[PDB]
């Protein structure tokens, strides 16, 4: 199948759905499917380990919005790294998770209202002292743009169009969300492109990010997400033209 | 191509080389410096190329097999002699040790600085050995 498809090999080809996957078997909330009953053999990854290593990128943030923080400390122990390390690697991945809940009318959903509680609860034990929270403001105003890049990602508007990875949001909630990051900053600047402005060549980097996802996909329908992604992005740089882009507009 | 160039425009005009040259060219209307604004920034300490001390420099070079190429692997062959330069300590400009991660995706670049790599070699050759191999 994968070759049908016609990607290079089949990693990249269950790497695409390995979100969903993960997602699906830990709701499926079977006490014998935990994480290492998962069937890695199917990623030719021989040992358990190896998986680990090659994809803790996608298995972290899902255990910790999950409040699984011994699990995750673990495969610390046997992933021969620090788990600050781990954490701090797939911040935005984590954020992603957490940033879009609160900003979008809370209490008008039951399933939402859960989600964002529990997305809270999950901000507050990490703002504790053993974990990152000690310079979690630092981290978060230092790289902004990839942060920028996986939140554009989870676009999605609900026609026979396949579905994206599971954690996605419509337009007006990636704008909401824009807005509550926006006032989240201790200088409280009105949109959050005037403190992207404050690195000009840090737009670069997002177009680029867009591009290289253009890049490593021939599917159309994922070509036209990418498409739209770009397109949402590139009216929000234009809609605050007036201002400038620190410079970087040409 | 596109990242490779942004790498090697932000390492070139973070060094004092880089300062020196928009000292001078930012007189004259040229869009090219409308386009490379925004990679310019402003830093308290220039940046510091590491200098590279080869035990000995020339057997890296010092190979029939690395300067004649078999007439099927001139991409290959320029690019290694161009690395093989590159790597070893002989050069000392600023601004072309920041310059592998762009040789290593295009052919024609690597055409284009071999002569000033030889060029800054030969410059600051010391008794003829340089110019000798």
């Amino acid at each position: 199948v994968s070759e049908t498809f016609g990607y290079r090999r089949l990693e990249d080809f269950m790497a695409s759905h390995l979100d969903y996957l993960v997602l699906e078997w830990l709701n499926l909330q079977d006490t014998e499917y935990n994480l290492s009953s998962f069937p890695f053999i199917l990623l030719n990854y021989t040992n358990i380990e190896d998986f680990y290593r090659s994809c803790y990128k996608v298995l972290i943030p899902h255990l910790v919005i999950r409040s699984h923080f011994d699990e995750v400390k673990s495969i610390a122990n046997q992933i021969q790294e620090d788990w600050k390390s781990l954490l701090t690697d797939c911040f935005p991945k984590i954020l992603v998770n957490i940033l879009p809940y609160f900003a979008y009318e809370g209490t008008r959903d039951s399933g939402m209202a859960q989600q964002r509680e529990t997305a809270t609860k999950v901000y507050d034990m990490l703002k504790s002292e053993n974990l990152l929270g000690k310079q979690i403001d630092h981290l978060f105003i230092s790289n902004l743009p990839e942060i920028v890049v996986e939140l554009l990602m989870t676009l999605h508007e609900p026609d026979l169009d396949p579905a994206p990875n599971p954690p996605h949001f419509p337009s007006h909630v990636i704008k909401a969300t824009f807005a509550y990051i926006s006032n989240c900053h201790k200088t409280k600047l009105k949109s959050i492109l005037e403190i992207l402005s404050k690195s000009p060549d840090s737009y670069q980097k997002i177009l680029l990010a867009i591009c290289e996802q253009a890049a490593e996909t021939n599917n159309v329908y994922k070509k036209h997400r990418i498409l739209k992604i770009y397109h949402l992005f590139v009216s929000l740089l234009l809609k605050d033209i007036k201002s400038g882009l620190g410079g970087a507009w040409a | 191509v596109r990242s490779a160039a942004v790498t090697c425009l932000k390492n070139i005009l973070a060094t004092k080389t880089g300062h020196s040259f928009w000292e001078i060219y930012k007189m004259t209307t040229d869009p090219m410096l409308a386009y490379l604004q925004p990679f310019r920034t402003s830093r308290k300490k220039f940046l510091e190329v590491p200098r590279f001390d080869k035990e000995n420099p020339f057997e890296g070079l010092d190979d029939i097999n690395l300067w004649i190429p078999l007439s099927e692997n001139h991409d290959i062959w320029i690019k290694t002699l161009t690395c093989a330069f590159l790597d070893s300590g002989g050069t000392k400009c600023e601004i072309l040790q920041l310059l592998k991660p762009m040789c290593e995706v295009k052919t024609d670049f690597c055409q284009t600085v071999l002569p000033y790599l030889i060029h800054d070699i030969l410059l600051q050759d010391t008794n003829e050995s340089w110019r000798n191999l």
